[PDB]
C-alpha cells in the first residue's frame, strides 16, 4: 500500500492511476487477475482494490475507474466473473462507500432502517448493462467448464 | 415570521437561534406550534419529530427549546402527543423514535414533559413485511422497549 501511495502521490511524477498493460489491464483490472478465491487472497486484493478506489476519488475524482475496460472489452468486474474470481465479484458488487466524493464510487446505498429492520440498495451494473455483457450475462453464460464458475 | 420550511430548516441543523424569534412571533399572530400549518400535511409530521429525525450524536436541543415553546403557549401536551397519519409510520409520536434509537436521555425527557406512553405506533411500519417492511414489536412503547431488548 504504502508504495502505491508513494507512486501516486510523489512529488516527482505521480503515477496515472487509469494506465493500462499490453493487455488492457489497468491496476484494478490486474488486482482481478491476481486472485485466486482463498480467504486471505480475496481479502488483501479486496480492500487494495478499495484503497485504489478512494485513492482515485481523492485525486482525480473525473475519472470512472471501474468502467474502464481491458482489450478484450472487460471492465475489472466482468473479467472477475469471466475468470471465477469470486469473492472478488461479490466484494465489486456488494460495497457501498459513504465519504465526501464517496456517491460516485459507491455501488449500493441503503435507503432506509427501522429499529429492527433493514433496507439494502444494489445499483446495479451487471442487470443493466445489455449493451457489451451483464454481470449475470458473462455468468449466464456459464458454460461452466469448470467447477468454479 | 416563520413558515413551516423556515423552523423545519432550522432544526435540521441544531440551531437554537434562529429560534430566538420564535416563541414572540406566535404570540402575536397567536398562531401554535400545532397548527394544521406547522405539520406536513401528508405525514403530519412536526418539527420536534423533524427534530427526532435529525439527531447528531443521539443530540438535538432544538427539542429542549421546541417543547419550552410548546409549554408557554401550553400546546405542551398535544404538541408532544402529535402521530404520523400516513399508512406507513400511522401513529407513531416523539417517544417511538427515542426508544427506537436507545435514548434514555429523549425517553427521559419526553415522559416528563408528558409524553403519552401508551400511545400505539400502529402503521404499517410496525406490523409484518410486505415485504414493507417490517417491523412488529406491536405497537406501544413498553412492547417495543422490551422487543429491542431494552
Amino acid at each position: 500500500l504504502a508504495i502505491v501511495k508513494f507512486l501516486l502521490q510523489n512529488s516527482w511524477q505521480p503515477a496515472d492511476i487509469s494506465a493500462r498493460d499490453s493487455v488492457g489491464n489497468t491496476v484494478l483490472h490486474a488486482l482481478v487477475e491476481v486472485a485466486d478465491n482463498t480467504v486471505d487472497n480475496t481479502k488483501f486484493v479486496t480492500s487494495m482494490y478499495n484503497e485504489i478506489l478512494i485513492l482515485g476519488a481523492k485525486l482525480h475524482p473525473t475519472l470512472k475507474l471501474e468502467e474502464i475496460t481491458n482489450r478484450k472489452g472487460l471492465t475489472p468486474l466482468a473479467l472477475a466473473a469471466s475468470s471465477g474470481k469470486i469473492g472478488v465479484l461479490a466484494y465489486i458488487l456488494q460495497r457501498e462507500i459513504h465519504e465526501p466524493e464517496c456517491r460516485h464510487l459507491s455501488r449500493k446505498f441503503t435507503e432506509w432502517a427501522y429499529g429492527p429492520v433493514h433496507s439494502s440498495l444494489y445499483d446495479l451494473s451487471c442487470i443493466d448493462t445489455c449493451e457489451k455483457n451483464s454481470v449475470l450475462e458473462v455468468i449466464a453464460y456459464s458454460s461452466s467448464e469448470t467447477p468454479n464458475r | 415570521l416563520y413558515d413551516r420550511r423556515s423552523i423545519f430548516d432550522a432544526v435540521a441543523q441544531s440551531n437554537c437561534q434562529e429560534l430566538e424569534s420564535l416563541l414572540p412571533f406566535l404570540q402575536r399572530s397567536k398562531k401554535r406550534l400545532t397548527d394544521s400549518e406547522f405539520k406536513d400535511p401528508e405525514t403530519g409530521k412536526t418539527c420536534l419529530l423533524k427534530a427526532m429525525l435529525n439527531l447528531h450524536n443521539g443530540q438535538n436541543d432544538t427539542i429542549a427549546l421546541l417543547l419550552d415553546v410548546a409549554r408557554k403557549t401550553d400546546s405542551l401536551k398535544q404538541f408532544v402527543n402529535a402521530s404520523y397519519t400516513d399508512s406507513y409510520y400511522k401513529g407513531q409520536t416523539a417517544l417511538h423514535i427515542a426508544i427506537e434509537r436507545r435514548n434514555m436521555t429523549l425517553v427521559t425527557l419526553l415522559v416528563e414533559n408528558g409524553a403519552d406512553v401508551q400511545a400505539a405506533a400502529n402503521g404499517d411500519f410496525f406490523k409484518k413485511t410486505k415485504g414493507r417492511p417490517g417491523f412488529y414489536f406491536g405497537e406501544l412503547p413498553l412492547s417495543l422497549a422490551a422487543c429491542t431488548n431494552q
